[PDB]
Order: structure tokens, then sequence, then C-alpha cells
């Protein structure tokens, strides 16, 4: 029938590569040439069980003069990509205090969809190597259970836009909390 | 000229100075910078040169549109540039194409949609909202419904029949109102 429209903003780091997943999503080809700060004004035609949704795609960001319009983008939001780095594990002890009581107390009352990207790094010789110097490790599933569990997010799943595993899914999912208006 | 501002290209775009852009082509290349920037933009409602550029009209004519659209489409972010939405809580979420509609110019509408302009755009701003919602006008929160509440047959006509992009007549606003909601929204009890 009539496609409906939901508004999905993403929210998460500096260089956790949301906007590559946008454009990987988008046009199914990572670029590995030119990667845009902010993805933005772009519909997404998805179907989840015998209906059309178009996804509008706002990327928020914070490098400068976008942190102070990240307000900007956060009412009449449908549903939230609160994502962070699994090859980083200073991206999770940022997730509860500073990103949470913001989108909060901005948008109240919106489902919180929180991802975990580039999936393949974890095991990363490099990555573990630089991790293990300064006594680090990859972010477990267990830390993003406990992610999920205190911040009572609808979802939890890793997707590698390198390897292009699980960005439908995780974005039928997105859809799918943003089906139910509250 | 070899330096293009904020202040400088919306004072050439409002007189719709086509020359001026000349060498509106090698500055940004130069520079790797883009119109949807937030240098070129206004920092108080997030207008960027296009809508600037329709809201001053000469005789219902502006030449500077193709030429900006097809700097814009030169630069790589022709997509990005046509539906850019504003930003003020008081004009949130117009576009490019609401403005062309409400100007009753069907050439720049047509020329606008052909090349990527998003027809479902809802204009959810406080100055589209019911009149006892503290608001001005609500034509219904889209293109198609603004269409057809300014008394715009032909552009109606258009947009549900374009082979570009069609705006299904069945599609709901925010409020879940459709076009004939819309239509109902506005009417008045005067006769004409």
């Amino acid at each position: 029938m009539a496609a409906i429209r939901k508004k999905l903003v993403i929210v998460g780091d500096g260089a956790c590569g949301k906007t590559c997943l946008l454009i990987v999503f988008s046009k199914d080809q990572f670029p590995e040439v030119y990667v845009p700060t902010v993805f933005e004004n772009y519909v997404a035609d998805i179907e989840v069980d015998g209906k059309q949704v178009e996804l509008a795609l706002w990327d928020t960001a914070g490098q400068e003069d976008y942190d102070r319009l990240r307000p900007l983008s956060y009412p009449d939001t449908d549903v939230i990509l609160m994502c962070f780095s699994i090859d980083s594990p200073d991206s999770l002890e940022n997730i509860p205090e500073k990103w949470t009581p913001e989108v909060k107390h901005f948008c109240p009352n919106v489902p919180i969809i929180l991802v975990g990207n580039k999936k393949d790094l974890r095991n990363d010789e490099h990555t573990r190597r630089e991790l293990a110097k300064m006594k680090q490790e990859p972010v477990k599933p267990e830390e993003g259970r406990d992610m999920a569990n205190r911040i009572g997010a609808f979802g939890y799943m890793e997707c590698s836009a390198k390897t292009k595993d699980g960005v439908r899914e995780v974005f039928e999912m997105a859809t799918r909390a943003a089906l139910q208006a509250r | 000229l070899k330096v293009f501002n904020r202040p400088i290209l919306f004072d050439i775009v409002s007189r719709g100075s086509t020359a001026d852009l000349d060498g509106l082509l090698p500055f940004l290349l130069t520079h790797k910078k883009r119109l949807t920037d937030e240098e070129f933009r206004e920092p108080s409602t997030g207008k960027t040169c296009l809508p600037k550029a329709l809201l001053n009209l000469s005789n219902g004519r502006n030449d500077t549109i193709p030429v900006l659209l097809d700097i814009a489409e030169r630069t790589g972010n022709m997509r990005e540039f046509i539906n850019s939405p504003f930003r003020d809580i008081y004009y949130r979420g117009q576009t490019a194409l609401h403005i062309a509609i409400e100007r009753r110019c069907k050439h720049y509408v047509e020329l606008l949609v052909a090349q990527g302009a998003d027809v479902h755009a809802q204009a959810r701003g406080r100055f589209f909202q019911p009149k006892d919602e503290g608001g001005y006008f609500y034509f219904g929160e889209l293109p198609l419904s603004l269409a057809a509440c300014t008394n715009q047959p032909h552009i109606v006509n258009y947009l549900t029949e374009n082979p570009h992009k069609k705006a299904d007549m069945r599609r709901q606003d925010s409020r879940g109102n459709t076009v004939l909601h819309a239509l109902v929204a506005i009417a008045d009890n005067t006769r004409e």
C-alpha cells in the first residue's frame, strides 16, 4: 500500500564509522576513498512483514561545529541507533553518563537500539596488540549484554561495514522497534 | 570574486545575478568545500542558498536556479542540496520543494522534482500548525497536500503523474491526515 515514513537518527562517538555504515547500507558498497563526515537527507525503502517503510536517516557528529547542532536533530525523532566501537574499549564507558542523559532529556519515550560497529576488528592482530600494550581487551559480547541490560535497550547486535554482516537485519530491527508507537 | 563568503553569496543570489556565479566553479573545487556546509547556510534556521533563491523571485523567474543546481551537481552533493530542511523550530521541515509549491511556480517544482527532490518531506514546523495550536497555516504537512490546499490543480496533476517520482495521495503526515483530511482542514464555510 502506502509506505509509512519513520525517522532514524544515529548517535555515536567520533571515528566510529556510523556514516560508513549509512553509506554501506545505502549503496551496498563501502566507500574506501571518501567518507563524508555526516550522511544526511536520505530515505531508504525497507520491508519487515508486509509493510513498506521509508526510513529517513539522520547523522550527528561532534568533531567541529556539529556538537551545537546535535540538539537540532533530536526533536520529532522516531528511533535512535545509539552506537559504539567494538574495537575501542573507551567507546563503552562513555555510553551511559553523557550520551544517555542528553538523549533521554531531549527525546524521551523512544526505543533505544544500541549497537557495536566493526565486529571484524575485535579479532584484528593490530588492534589486539595496541589494546594489550596498555592492558586492554576487545569489547566482549558480555559487555554488550551489560550495556543492553543497564540502559534497557531494545536490542544489541554487532555489525561490520567491511564484511557487510547484519546491516539489513540491524535496520529491520530498528524499524520494527520504531513500529510500536509507545 | 575569488573569495565567496556566505553574506556575499546570499547578496548575489537575492538579486539573481547569474554572471557572478562564473567564479563559483573554481573556488569550491579549489577548496574542497560544499554548498551544504555550515559556512554557506544561514545559522539562524539552517536555510541554504536554494531556498533563499526561491524566496526572492523576480516576476516569477530566477535565472540563477539552473546555474546553482548545475554547480551543486558538479560539486557532488546534488541530492543533499536539493532537499535541505530548515532547522529552526519556527520553520522546521520546510523544503525548497515546499517553497516552490507555495510560490505557485510549476516550472521550478517540475525542474526540482525531476532531479531528486523528495516529495514526502513533512513541513512540521511551528509555523505549519493549525491556528488553534500556535500556528498560521496547516496544509497537511506534505508537498502534495500543500499543492492541493493552495488550489493548484496543475501541480497536483504533475506531482501525482510524473515519470520521475510520484507522491501517492494515500500517504499520511505526522498527524495521520491524508490529502483529503488536509483539504477538509483548510476549508471554510464561505462559498468561494
